[PDB]
Formats: structure tokens, C-alpha cells, sequence
RNA sequence: GACGCGCAUCAUA
RNA sequence: ACAACAAGAAGACGCGCAUCA
């Protein structure tokens, strides 16, 4: 995500492994979540498919519901090989809002 | 920090990088480049009367330290 | 972003106008408008269009010397787009300039732009380096493209 | 200002060679691969001949190319490295004929880099794995496995990085059933960039890793690290398990080492020199490639030197070591890229520059003369080159690999133009001349009085797999013949032909049929005749026959209908069809060996409407279609490989027409203005057409696609078939007043070529106005000159009489008497700084030379031109520029001269006229307005001519580089750079100055140069980019030059032209490529045109991806961006797509396949 | 450096 | 036991101005 500075890609060599993305967020890019012209599959490394980690979205996290892709700047840029674009940082604001999210209800 | 592309990469300078490490390093990328394409070796091996494998062998040779000895 | 390859034929009309937003007079517009070259020069890509967008690259140049991250994250897309738009070669020929000035926050904005232009595309670059005569101790010369059939 | 790019002639340079059962069957092949051209092709045991049956461009350099097999499986998966940043694995599928991709793995960015792996590619011998690795840092292993399905699959890859590592080789260690192993040769780096002393680039060792691959723990850790005490190049798989000891075998300078793990000591054993090598003895000796034959009882090796001495290596081994390595001289071949060691002593040798040849094992070598070599002798061994003798030469293949120099120009006395290219390298350096058509041999000559217009070729019997019979028929009479490999003339056929014979045909089992303008006489085997007179006084105009049925044609429109009855005689039907125009020509189509009979017929009228007509009697004689035909029909023939009908005329058109009983698609070309008769050929085993016209045409049936090509050679009347003892398929080829026999032995499908053998690698020639002759200048370097090679004979020869051996030392004499063939057995390559040049006069049409011209040991010729001066009358000379001990590395230059000649006898004979001196070595030589203009150095010199000497006028010194290259027009002059693009000069004749006043602004490493008009100038790249150039129309006679074309072939370019190509055709730019391929530039005709093929191959782009994974338009745009060029070689595809994919983007453009294959069939044919 | 106000950016959630 | 969730509302930034030490 361009508009989060501080989030941090695993930056591994992809497996064959197929990423997964939620309802919340179907058609966005994993990389500048652009909107149109979905051009290749996305792959994740091994270390990010494991137990409870297998199906959860790349961005957010929650339930796997469709397959992420690529776009069509992005793959004429060839940013699609660099590494997985599974995020391993959790977000300092997810953990704040529900922080001021529990102690008001 | 999105400049896990530049760190991570081999041959990417930076303000303390000194001349003799850009050229250094752009004699090995032109020595790799000849190596990888059949053409130019053909060229190279066609101007001199020498054979691919002795061609290959002198590339391997001057790949060890090119631009002379270090300042 | 959306026509996508229908640009090339709306690229004369849009000109004056970014040339115009272009001008040192607000970072958003500066910023839009580097968004704007972008867009279009990833578009238009693969159809020999170099002719006009030669002339946006002589305003983008100036706006890298600037310290807000937006703005310098735009101009930083806009030339990573214009790139495979234009060739390298108008590129490292832009970058060689000043590459070993005697000053330092100008090495490091050329040095991050010579990292960026040697990551992507970086066998393209053989034919594009510059000729440095050698000195007395070391040789930069490099000799086996001067062989003649 | 839009282009399109035709191609003509493949690479034909090969680079990888391997070996395999990759269609499945129990015949072994051969996938070569070109510089980004992928091809199989499979010899043939029974013939000896190697035929290619796949050819697929791949649009990317294939870096690596490996095969490999599955545990227990039977079929063969090639594994392909390209410089794409992926790796495919390719199945071959016999039935569908094209390759299918099987699996995609990406790892890294595309495009030659130094950290992305693909230059490097090994695996498993038995077939559990694979890997791939990169010059530095990075290898990469995968692990293959089969499902329960059958069907190959492929796990996650497993990093195995070294930081400061430089890897020289990597090869696959076999192991028995356990882990597998990799050995390479690694070397580190990282201490001699640290100290600035000196001493740390010497004294470093490169060492021996070995890799292990943990199944079981998944990961990959080195085991071992041998140093070595020399420096290796490559290395060899020894066989291990139960065949041999596992180990590898490493090749350096003039050593071989076995090495292996554990307790296996090493064993070092030199390599056998040459005897009496006139080499400088400081030079050393490797290996290039090698071989391996693995046979079930026992396994050896080959591999061959540089000089081309092919070796056989034994290992004698105990229990689990080796004692001993033996070694013993096999042969001599010219020097090979790789070997292949097929099944059933087959010997593939693909040379590196030149034609690649064939060789069948007939003897193992057991027992010979020769004494072997080993390790155990202590102290160097000498051995004697000697003719093959155990070799047998069986298929030559054709390469026009080496093309230097190229010249379209028409010098024979024919109209159409031909291509001299210069190519070769070395001694076999030749100077060929290449025709479009193709290649006709004469077998056999018979002159024959009177004026013959007709043959036949009818077998004996139905069955039968030779000819019986040759009928010769003239305008009075008849010349019945017999063929016996004596052939004579025959008297008891039983024909008495004394009127001219129609037709001569073999209906019955063994009957034939008599056609003459009196009546129809049936010729049984057995003695009945069944003659039918003709009604009334009218004659016969054609006639239809085959092997059932027997088709007439009266005057006035009538057609009477004879068919074979199965009783024993003929009958006639009850019907009679009349037309209101006159017979000219119909035909008839052979019966179908498993249907009953031909249904369509095809009728020719004055009327220009044909009419098919049904042959069965229920409804015969009865119209079905008409067709209108734009002039008068002369011949008719239905060719059979889906038929289709051809149209022949009496003007120079040549029309196909599918079959169909309704008019359908309608292709044609020009043929001319002469009348053309299509005959029935077989060729291949397959159906095939033949017609006459200025000159002969066949069209062929190969790999399901139709040719159109012609033959090199003169008219002729009249065609058939032959087949005998001598040639069981060739050509009856009646001519003017005699009898010719002819053949077809290669394919030829275009430019036959014939070879003129040379002696050194020619650099450029010219072309004298006149005489049209040639003047070839040759340079060699690390050469020596016959007077040097003799005097060094004459001391080695006082050397060795000196030596006084206890005088006794006979051998002088013998050594001096006998010699060995030089295009056999290589040069002698010794020297840094040597030369070697020689000019020569060289007449076209044959092959004898002229006059010869040789210099001094250490000169090199680089330029040549022919010059007439205004100053004398018509006096014609050349000047060739000469160089003086050029080093090439560290460059060097101690002077340079120029040589005058005076060409006495209009171009037969050359005499020296004067030298002069020069600060500098001349690179290029152009004359115009009178005088010469000579390029020294970066300084530009205009010439005079002297009594004494050449004298200057007028000198430039603005040129920033090496001026490699200088082209003239009217009174502007460009300027070649050798890195700069080019540089624009103008003359002033008042005041004699040369001023520059337009440049370029991209610096362009140009090899060649051309200009298509006054203000268009084409140059080329040293790595394939070709661009043009045109200047502002606002320019004053600073200012800088547009480009108006950018493109990448991905070929270096030597040569560039515009001609035209065929008789009335426009002209086009023909380029010529370093590795044999020819390509054409095409501009459109329209805007729609181009519209729609930009069009396709935007469609093809997407919808039809390369083999190899790489993206076409990132291909194209290699250096620079594509500017105006449509790649034609992606938009000729379409025929080999899947026909539900073809026809899903016909109806996205709103066409049909049969339209679009003829409109890009169209543009090919108008420009070639 | 401290206490404040206004405007504006990231198809930010 | 190592175990991810619900809409009283929040994350990164910048450009200008008033007062005081
Ligand atoms: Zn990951
Ligand atoms: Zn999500
Ligand atoms: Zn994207």
C-alpha cells in the first residue's frame, strides 16, 4: 500500500503459491491499487503459506475469496518480479484504532 | 523505507561511491553482456583469429580484476 | 490512466497546459501534473510517440530538487514512467551531469535516480555508457569495441 | 514513413546440440538450437541425409538448452534457459507437430544481467532434479516429481547463494540412488579488491565445491572445497552406480585431472603435441568440447583440441579407484561447437563457422599401429596427424554462417539480379553466389532430329515400382523407346506410331491407350485391338485419361464419354453434350485407391466459363457450376495435396482455385506472356504441379504448406516423370530439339549457392565498371605468409640437422617432401602482433583467378577502391590502405601506407605504381569529384595524384573519434564514427574547405552505412539496432538530425542496401546478417492495410504469447523504443494457431482465415 | 523552544 | 494452547499567520 509509508513487504522468492484477496478489497492492485486491466497471477513464498496463514488475504488479512493480480502498468514496469507482496508488518494504525476502539466499546 | 530495491541489489552506488568501483563495475556488467549474447562473441571471435572457448576462457581471466590495481 | 493507449492521438492538446501547470507556482499542481506525465507515458508506450514527450521531460527535470515526500514520490513515478517511454539513454545522459558533484544532498538525489534508472533495464545500459580515458595507473578503456572487420 | 519486416533466410549458426527420445519411439534425434531460432530434425540410417521437420522461433537468446528423462519414463522433456528471467520445460507432441509448454517458473528480471540466473544450466542424470545458476551470487535448484496422474510437476525453488563468487562451470555429479550432487567451479574475489598491493590478483586458486541436495531435509549445503593448482575450463560427467566410478573430469592447459571425493588420490596426465608443430611453442593447449558414448558393456569418451585432433579417453579402474587415464588419437575434423554421439555409429559434428557434417563410425580403432598414451609414463608426448582413415563422409548441410560483406548486383548476362557474399572464415574462407530458385543437374545428353513437343512415362504394370516404356512423338512422326540403362530405340511395343501420338496413357492392368487425330485404337498387353473409328470426318482437340476412364472432346462443342468396362471392352454412353464454343483444354483427376471413382470435371471453353461435370451415369454430361475467367484458359490440371483446381493460361498468370462444387477462393500470382501446360510430379511421395514459362516453376507440398518457387534454369516444352536403376525419382525434361534428363537431390527451397574456395578471410571487395571483375582484399590475423613459412621450414629443417642424432636423422627430407592439406588440417596460428594480406583478381562467372598480389609479413589490408582521377584521361586505379604492426588490445600504431596500381589490361593484370606515407592507419577510401578522399585517423585528407607521391589539398581535424567509414553523394559527404552516429561534411570548391554543420545526437557503435536518397541516410549497430536518419527540412547548407525508424533484429548487421529484388517488383532495403539469415523492409501500399496488421498483431501479441516466455514488444524495444516497424515474423504465425483460436480472432477482425491468409500472403509476394 | 489559528495532500478507513 | 473479526469514529504529511521567552 503507496499511501501507508511504513508498511514493509516480505521481499522472498515466490513459491507456487497463490495469493488471496478478501471481500473488502476484490479488484485493487497489490502494489499501487490501481483499478483496471488485472494482467498476471500473484505468488507468495512458502514462509507466508502456512497453517493459519494459508488463504488469508495479502493486505488486510481476512478470508481469501478471490485471486489477487497484477495490473497492466505494473507488469510493463516488471514490479510483479520482485518477491511476494504479502505484508509481514502488522500496521501501526489497525492496532491504535482498535485500541481506542476496545476502551470506548 | 522502499529502497529494499537498491540495498538488496549488487552494484548500486551511493554518495561514497568512488570512481574506480563505477568503472570496476561497469567492465564486469560489459564483460558479462559479451559473454551472454552470440553475436557480439561471434564479432569478437571473427576479428581476432581465435576460437568461442578461448574467447570464453580470456573473458573468465580479465574478470578477476579489470581497471588495474585499486588506489 | 483509463484510455490507456487512445492517448496518443490527445497528447498535442494537453500540452500548453501541463507545461503551464508545470511552472514553480504550488507543489499540488506540480505534483498533479507529474502524476498526469506518468500516466501518459506509460500509456503510450510502444507506439514511437518521443517527439512531445522529449519536451515534458525539460520541465520535470527542475522538480527533483524538493524536500515534501508527495512531491518528490511523484516526480520519482513520473521519471520511472517516462524511462521506458524515452529510453535510458536521455536518462543517463540527464544523470551524468552532476553525478560526482563536489556538494552532498545533490549526489544522493543522482545517485537514488542512477539506482532507480540501473535497476530496471540495466543490460540496456552497455551501449549507453560514456567513454572515460584511462590514467596513468589504472585502463577505463574498454578496447574490445574498437575491433574493426 | 511505416515499414514492415519480411524474412527470407533463417540463421542457420548453430550453438547447442543435444540428443534424445523426446518424440517417444526408438529413433533418436537431434534439437539444435540457432541464436533465437529453436529446430529438431532427425537423420535418417537408411539414406545418411538429415532433413529439419520443426523450426519455431522462440523471440529471445537461448542461453542454455538441456534435455532430461524422468525415473523409468520414455520420454524425453527439454529444459530451456533463455535470457528471459524464467525457465520452460518443452514437450514435443508427433501427432500435432508443434512444441506444448509444460510448466513456468519466474525467478528474477529478464534480460541479459550478471545476478539473474539462466547462463548455467545442470541436472540430475537420473532425472530428480535440475538446476540453474547465474555468473555470481545466486543459484537456484528445483525439485521434479510426478503425480498419480502422470504428468510432471515441479516444487518451490531452494536458494543455495554465495556472496564473492565468480563460477566458471557447472555440471551434474551422478550418483546411485542417494542425494544428488553438483560440482562447480567456484572462485572468490573478494581479497583482491582489497589490496592495492598487486599480489592478490595472482596466486588465486580457484576451487572445487560440491552441492549436496537434502530430499529429506530440503535444503541444500556444501560439502567439500578442493583448491586446484591450475586454472580449469570446463568439466566431464563420468558414468557412476553400476556403471563406471563416479567422478568428474577437469580440463586445463595442456593437463587433464581426475578428481573425485573421499579417497581417491588425483591423476595428472598431459596432453599429446602435434610433431614438428610450427607453433610458437609459447601458446597452449585446451579443450573446446567433449562427448560420451555410454554403451552397456563399456563407456569411453571424446574430445577435440583446438587445433580439431579428436581424442578417445579410457579409464582403467580398480574395485572403487582408478589407476590409470589413457589416451589415444582418433581423427581430425574441423573445429566443432559440440558433438553428438547418436546410436548406431552416428558422428554429428556441428562446426561453429561453416557447413556441419556427418560422420559414420566403421571402425573402433582396436588394435592400431599407433601406440597409445597414459598417465603412468614418466615425462611432452609427440604424435604424427595423419588422413582419416577410420571416418566415412555421408551428408554435408549448408551455412552461410559467416557473412562478412554482401553486393546485389546483376553481372551475368541474364536480367534477373544475384547476391555475392563473401563469406568463410579462415582457409575455408569461399565467395558465394547466391540465385533464387531451385538446383538443377544434368544427368543425361541426347540430341534427337526433329521438333519433339511430348513424352510419356508409362509403367509395365499397376503395380510395378520402375518405368517400362518412353514415348517420343514429333510434329511428323513417332520415336518409340525403351529404357534398359542402355537406352535404344524399340521395335516390338507394338505401337506403328506414324501419325503423332495425344496421349499415352495406362488404363487397363497393363494396356495402354493411343490418342491420334484419326480414331482411337485401344493397346492391349494381350494382341486385341479394340479401335473405335471416329464418326464422320471431324478430328479430336483433347482428351482426358486415367486409370478408369478415357474422356474425348470432338469439334463443335462435344463431348463423347468412353469408361473401362469391367467385362474386357469399352462402351459409349447415350448422351452427347453440346457447347457453344470451342475445345481448348479439360482434364481429369486420378481415381481415389479406396472410393469408386473421380466425381469432378473441369471444362475449358472459348467462352472463358468453366463447368464441372459429373461422372456418374445417373447424372453425366450435366452442368453444375460456371465461373467466369478474365482471358482463355491453356491448361487444366486438379493437383491432390482438401484439392484444390488449378487455372493455366495463356499469358503469364498462374491461378488456384480450392475445390468446391460452387466458385470459391481464388488465389494467383504472376508466372511470363508465354503459354504454360501444368504436368503431374511426384516429389517426396507426394503430389506436386510443374508449369513452363520463361522459367519452369514447382510448386510443393512441404510440412502441409504450399511453395512457390522457380528453377534455375532455361526454358523448356514439355515435362514428365523418370524413374530406373540410375535415379528412381527424377525428371523427363524434353528441350529444344533434344533430349535432357533432370533431377531434384536437395530441397533448394532458395538460394542455390556454389562455393569458390579462397586462402584468407576476405574483408571487402569492388566491382571494376568494365571487365566486371573483382578485387578481393583478405587479412587474417595470428598468420603467416608462404615466404615466412618456407624460411621457417628451411630453419627448422637446418635445426634438426644440426641436432646430429647418434648424421643419422633421414627424416629431413621426408618432412620436407610431404605436407598436409591446409583446408583440412587448419593454419598454423603463431604470433600476437602477425598479419597476413592478399589481394586478388577474381573473375565472376568462373571460378579461376586472375591475378595475385601479396605483402609483406606484418602489413593489413583494410580498405580498397577504384578511382578514375580528372587530372590523367581514362586511366582506372586502386588503392588499398595498409597498416603496420597493429596491436590489438593494448593499441598501437607505427605508421601506415597507401598502394597505387595502375590496372593495366582492363582489369587483367595489376602493377605497383608508388607508396606514400601516412601518420595513421587509413580506414576508408571514396572518390568523387575526380579525386579521393582518405580517412586518417580522426583527421579527414582530401588526395591528389603525384609523380612522386599523393599530395594533400585540404585537411580537417574536428572529428572526435576513429572515423571508421565514409559514404559521398553530390556535394555533401557523411561521416562514419565509430561511436558517434554519423557526421555531416560539405566541400567548397571556391575556397577548399571542408565545414561540418550537421550531427547526430545518440552515439551509435555503426558497422555500415547506406543511403536511400539525397537527404535519407540507413545506418546499422554493432548489436543489431538499425535506424534512420533524416535531416530537418529547415537546415541550412548545431543542427541537430531527427530519427524516423528505430528497431531491433537482434542480429548484428554488416551490410545494408537498396535494390530491387525480382523483375517488376518496387524496391525494398535487403540486409544481410551475421549469422546467415537475409530480411527485407517493406513499406505499405495503403492506410488500411496498415491498419489492420497492426491490428493482427496487436491480437497476436496477447492472445498468441511466445514459446519462451519473453515479451515481443519488450524484445523489439531491446535498446531502443520501436518507431514505425510491424514485425512480420509474429504476424506469419497465424497459420499454425489452433483453429478455434484462428477463427475467435477472424471474427474479432471481422474476416475469414481463407482472406487473411491470402492478404498476408499477398505483401510477401508483391515485395519477393 | 512554548501556548494557538487557518489552508491544503495520500480513489487514506 | 499457539487461535485472525463487528459501525461513537482514526493514520502518515506539508504551507501560511498571532503572542511570549
Ligand atoms: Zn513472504
Ligand atoms: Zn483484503
Ligand atoms: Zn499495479
Amino acid at each position: 500500500a503507496k499511501h501507508h509509508p511504513d508498511l514493509i513487504f516480505c521481499r522472498k522468492q515466490a513459491g507456487v503459491a497463490i495469493g488471496r484477496l478478501c471481500e473488502k478489497c476484490d479488484g485493487k492492485c497489490v502494489i499501487c491499487d490501481s483499478y483496471v486491466r488485472p494482467c498476471t497471477l500473484v505468488r507468495i513464498c512458502d514462509e507466508c503459506n502456512y497453517g493459519s496463514y494459508q488463504g488469508r488475504c495479502v493486505i488486510c488479512g481476512g478470508p481469501g475469496v478471490s485471486d489477487a493480480y497484477y495490473c497492466k502498468e505494473c507488469t510493463i514496469q516488471e514490479k510483479d518480479r520482485d518477491g511476494c507482496p504479502k505484508i509481514v508488518n502488522l500496521g501501526s494504525s489497525k492496532t491504535d484504532l482498535f485500541y481506542e476502539r476496545k476502551k470506548y466499546g | 523505507q522502499l529502497e529494499h530495491l537498491q540495498s538488496k541489489y549488487i552494484g548500486t552506488g551511493h554518495a561514497d561511491t568512488t570512481k574506480w568501483e563505477w568503472l570496476v563495475n561497469q567492465h564486469r556488467d560489459s564483460y558479462c553482456s559479451y559473454m551472454g549474447h552470440f553475436d557480439l562473441l561471434n564479432y569478437f571471435a571473427i576479428a581476432e583469429n581465435e576460437s568461442k572457448a578461448r574467447v570464453r576462457f580470456n573473458l573468465m581471466e580479465k574478470m578477476l580484476q579489470p581497471c588495474g590495481p585499486p588506489a | 490512466e483509463y484510455i490507456g493507449e487512445m492517448g496518443k492521438d490527445y497528447i498535442y492538446a494537453v500540452t500548453p497546459l501541463l507545461e503551464d501547470a508545470l511552472m514553480d507556482r504550488d507543489l499540488v499542481h506540480r505534483q498533479t501534473a507529474s502524476a498526469v506525465v506518468q500516466h501518459m507515458s506509460l500509456g503510450v508506450y510502444g507506439f514511437g510517440c518521443e517527439d512531445s514527450l522529449n519536451h515534458l521531460l525539460n520541465y520535470v527535470w527542475p522538480n527533483v530538487f524538493e524536500t515534501s515526500p508527495h512531491v518528490i514520490q511523484a516526480v520519482m513515478g513520473a521519471l520511472e514512467g517516462l524511462r521506458v517511454a524515452i529510453g535510458p539513454c536521455r536518462m543517463l545522459q540527464y544523470c551524468l551531469q552532476g553525478l560526482f558533484h563536489p556538494a552532498r544532498k545533490v549526489r544522493d538525489v543522482y545517485w537514488k535516480i542512477y539506482n532507480s534508472i540501473y535497476i530496471g533495464s540495466q543490460d540496456a545500459l552497455i551501449a549507453h555508457y560514456p567513454r572515460i580515458y584511462n590514467d596513468d595507473k589504472n585502463t577505463y578503456i574498454r578496447y574490445e569495441l574498437d575491433y574493426i572487420l | 514513413m511505416f515499414l514492415y519486416n519480411l524474412t527470407l533466410q533463417r540463421a542457420t549458426g548453430i550453438s547447442f546440440a543435444i540428443h534424445g527420445n523426446f518424440s517417444g519411439t526408438k529413433q533418436q534425434e537431434i534439437v539444435v538450437s540457432r541464436g533465437k531460432i529453436l529446430e529438431l530434425l532427425r537423420p535418417d540410417p537408411n539414406t545418411g541425409k538429415v532433413h529439419t521437420l520443426l523450426t519455431v522461433e522462440v523471440f529471445g537468446v537461448i542461453r542454455s538448452l538441456m534435455a532430461f528423462r524422468l525415473t523409468g519414463g520414455t520420454k524425453d522433456y527439454i529444459v530451456v534457459g533463455s535470457d528471459s528471467g524464467r525457465i520452460v520445460i518443452l514437450e514435443y507432441q508427433p501427432s500435432k507437430n508443434m512444441f506444448e509448454k509444460i510448466h513456468q517458473e519466474t525467478f528474477g528480471k529478464s534480460g541479459c544481467r550478471r545476478i539473474v540466473p539462466g547462463q548455467f544450466l545442470a541436472v540430475d542424470p537420473k532425472g530428480r532434479a535440475v538446476m540453474i545458476s547465474a555468473i555470481e551470487k545466486q543459484k537456484l535448484v528445483y525439485i521434479l516429481n510426478r503425480d498419480a496422474a502422470a504428468r510432471l510437476t515441479i516444487s518451490s525453488p531452494l536458494e543455495a547463494h554465495k556472496a564473492n563468487t565468480l563460477v566458471y562451470h557447472v555440471v551434474g555429479v551422478d550418483v546411485g540412488f542417494e542425494n544428488p550432487m553438483f560440482a562447480c567451479l567456484e572462485m572468490d574475489y573478494e581479497e583482491a579488491d582489497n589490496d592495492p598491493t598487486g599480489e592478490a590478483a595472482a596466486n588465486t586458486q580457484q576451487t572445487l565445491t560440491f552441492y549436496e541436495l537434502d530430499l529429506g531435509l530440503n535444503h541444500v549445503v556444501r560439502k567439500y572445497s578442493e583448491p586446484l593448482e591450475e586454472h580449469g575450463n570446463f568439466l566431464i560427467t563420468v558414468p557412476g552406480g553400476s556403471d563406471g566410478p563416479s567422478g568428474v573430469l577437469i580440463c586445463s592447459e595442456n593437463y587433464i585431472t581426475y578428481k573425485n571425493f573421499g579417497d581417491q588420490p588425483d591423476i595428472r596426465c598431459p596432453i599429446p603435441r602435434r610433431r614438428n608443430d610450427l607453433d610458437d611453442p609459447e601458446r597452449g593447449m585446451i579443450f573446446v568440447c567433449s562427448a560420451t558414448h555410454k554403451t552397456k558393456s563399456m563407456f569411453f569418451f571424446l574430445a577435440q583440441t583446438e587445433q580439431g585432433d579428436i581424442f578417445k579417453i579410457t579409464l582403467e579402474t580398480d574395485e572403487d579407484m582408478v589407476t590409470e587415464i589413457r589416451l589415444k588419437y582418433f581423427d581430425t575434423v574441423p573445429v566443432a561447437a559440440a558433438m553428438c554421439v547418436l546410436k548406431t555409429g552416428f558422428l554429428f559434428v556441428a562446426s561453429e563457422f561453416g557447413n556441419h557434417y556427418l560422420y559414420q563410425i566403421a571402425h573402433l580403432g582396436d588394435d592400431d599401429e599407433e601406440p597409445e598414451f597414459s598417465s603412468a609414463m614418466p615425462l611432452t608426448f609427440f604424435f604424427q596427424p595423419r588422413p582419416l582413415k577410420n571416418l566415412v563422409l555421408v551428408d554435408e548441410l549448408d551455412s552461410l554462417s559467416p557473412i562478412l560483406f554482401c553486393q546485389i548486383a546483376d553481372l551475368a548476362n541474364e536480367d534477373t539480379p544475384q547476391l555475392y557474399v563473401a563469406c568463410g572464415r579462415g582457409p575455408r574462407s569461399s565467395l558465394r553466389v547466391l540465385r533464387h530458385g531451385l538446383e538443377v543437374s544434368e544427368m543425361a545428353v541426347s540430341e534427337l532430329p526433329g521438333n519433339p513437343n511430348a513424352v510419356w512415362t508409362v509403367r509395365r504394370h499397376i503395380e510395378d515400382e520402375f518405368d517400362a516404356y518412353i514415348i517420343v512423338s514429333f510434329v511428323n512422326a513417332t520415336l518409340v523407346l525403351s529404357i534398359g540403362e542402355t537406352v535404344e530405340e524399340v521395335t516390338d511395343s507394338g505401337f506403328l506410331g506414324t501419325t503423332p501420338t495425344l496421349s499415352c496413357s495406362l488404363l487397363g492392368d497393363d494396356a495402354l491407350v493411343q490418342v491420334y487425330p484419326d480414331g482411337i485404337r485401344h493397346i492391349r498387353a494381350d494382341k486385341r485391338v479394340n479401335e473405335w473409328k471416329t464418326p464422320g470426318k471431324k478430328t479430336i482437340v483433347k482428351c482426358a485419361v486415367n486409370q478408369r476412364q478415357v474422356v474425348i472432346a470432338l469439334t463443335g462443342g462435344e463431348l463423347v464419354y468412353f469408361e473401362m468396362d469391367p467385362s474386357g471392352q469399352l462402351n459409349e454412353y447415350t448422351e452427347r453434350k453440346e457447347m457453344s464454343a470451342d475445345v481448348v483444354c479439360m482434364s481429369l483427376a486420378n481415381v481415389p485407391p479406396g472410393e469408386q471413382r473421380s466425381r469432378f470435371l473441369a471444362v475449358g471453353l472459348v467462352d472463358n466459363t468453366v463447368r464441372i461435370i459429373s461422372l456418374d451415369p445417373s447424372d453425366c454430361l450435366q452442368p453444375l457450376s460456371m465461373q467466369a475467367l478474365p482471358a482463355q484458359p491453356e491448361s487444366l490440371c486438379i493437383v491432390e495435396m482438401f484439392l484444390y483446381l488449378n487455372i493455366g493460361l495463356q499469358n503469364g498468370v498462374l491461378l488456384r482455385t480450392v475445390l468446391d462444387p460452387v466458385t470459391g477462393d481464388l488465389s494467383d500470382t504472376r508466372t511470363g506472356s508465354r503459354p504454360v501446360k501444368l504436368f503431374r510430379v511426384r516429389m517426396q511421395g507426394q503430389e506436386a504441379v510443374l508449369a513452363m514459362s520463361s522459367r519452369s516453376w514447382l510448386s510443393y507440398s512441404y510440412q502441409s504448406r504450399f511453395h512457390l518457387t522457380p528453377l534455375s534454369y532455361e526454358t523448356l516444352e514439355f515435362a514428365s516423370g523418370f524413374a530406373s536403376e540410375q535415379c528412381p525419382e527424377g525428371i523427363v525434361a524434353i528441350s529444344t530439339n533434344t533430349l535432357r534428363i533432370l533431377a531434384l537431390e536437395k530441397l533448394g527451397a532458395v538460394f542455390n549457392q556454389v562455393a569458390f574456395p579462397l586462402q584468407y578471410t576476405p574483408r571487402k571487395f569492388v566491382i571494376h565498371p568494365e571487365s566486371n571483375n573483382l578485387i578481393i582484399i583478405e587479412t587474417d590475423h595470428n598468420a603467416y605468409t608462404e615466404a615466412t613459412k618456407a624460411q621457417r621450414k628451411q630453419q627448422m629443417a637446418e635445426e634438426m640437422v644440426e641436432a646430429a642424432g647418434e648424421l643419422a636423422a633421414e627424416m629431413a627430407a621426408a618432412f620436407l617432401n610431404e605436407n598436409l592439406p591446409e583446408s583440412i588440417f587448419g593454419a598454423p596460428k603463431a604470433g600476437n602482433g602477425q598479419w597476413a594480406s592478399v589481394i586478388r583478381v577474381m573473375n565472376p562467372i568462373q571460378g579461376n583467378t586472375l591475378d595475385l598480389v601479396q605483402l609483406e609479413q606484418n602489413e593489413a589490408a583494410f580498405s580498397v577502391a577504384v578511382c578514375r582521377f580528372s587530372n590523367t584521361g581514362e586511366d582506372w586505379y586502386v588503392l588499398v590502405g595498409v597498416a603496420k604492426d597493429l596491436i590489438l588490445n593494448p593499441r598501437s600504431v607505427a605508421g601506415g601506407f597507401v598502394y597505387t596500381y595502375k590496372l593495366v589490361n582492363n582489369g587483367e593484370k595489376l602493377e605497383f605504381l608508388h607508396k606514400t606515407p601516412v601518420e595513421e592507419v587509413p580506414a576508408a577510401i571514396a572518390p568523387f569529384q575526380g579525386r579521393v578522399l582518405i580517412g586518417v585517423g580522426k583527421l579527414l585528407r582530401v588526395y591528389d595524384l603525384g609523380k612522386k607521391k599523393l599530395l594533400r589539398k585540404c585537411e580537417n581535424k574536428h572529428i572526435a573519434n576513429y572515423i571508421s567509414g565514409i559514404q559521398t553523394i553530390g556535394h555533401r559527404v557523411i561521416v562514419s564514427d565509430v561511436q558517434e552516429s554519423f557526421i555531416w561534411v560539405r566541400y567548397k570548391r571556391n575556397e577548399n574547405q571542408l565545414i561540418i554543420f550537421a550531427d547526430d545526437t545518440y552515439p551509435r557503435w555503426v558497422t555500415t552505412a547506406s543511403l536511400l536518397d539525397y537527404d535519407t541516410v540507413a545506418g546499422a549497430d554493432k548489436f543489431g539496432n538499425i535506424c534512420v536518419v533524416r535531416l530537418p527540412p529547415n537546415t541550412n547548407d548545431s543542427q541537430k538530425a531527427e530519427v524516423i525508424m528505430n528497431y531491433h533484429v537482434g542480429e548484428t548487421v554488416l551490410s545494408l542496401q537498396k535494390t530491387t529484388l525480382i523483375p517488376g517488383g518496387s524496391e525494398s532495403l535487403v540486409y544481410t546478417t551475421l549469422s546467415g539469415g537475409i530480411g527485407i523492409l517493406v513499406p505499405f501500399t495503403s492506410h488500411e492495410d496498415h491498419d489492420f496488421f497492426q491490428h493482427v498483431e496487436m491480437h497476436l501479441r496477447s492472445e498468441h504469447p511466445p514459446l519462451c516466455g519473453r515479451d515481443h514488444l519488450s524484445f523489439r524495444s531491446y535498446y531502443f523504443p520501436v518507431k514505425n516497424v510491424i514485425d512480420g515474423d509474429l504476424c506469419e504465425q497465424f497459420n499454425s494457431m489452433e483453429p478455434n483460436k484462428q477463427k475467435n480472432v477472424s471474427e474479432e477482425l471481422d474476416r475469414t482465415p481463407p482472406e487473411v491468409s491470402k492478404k498476408l500472403e499477398d505483401i510477401r509476394t508483391r515485395y519477393a
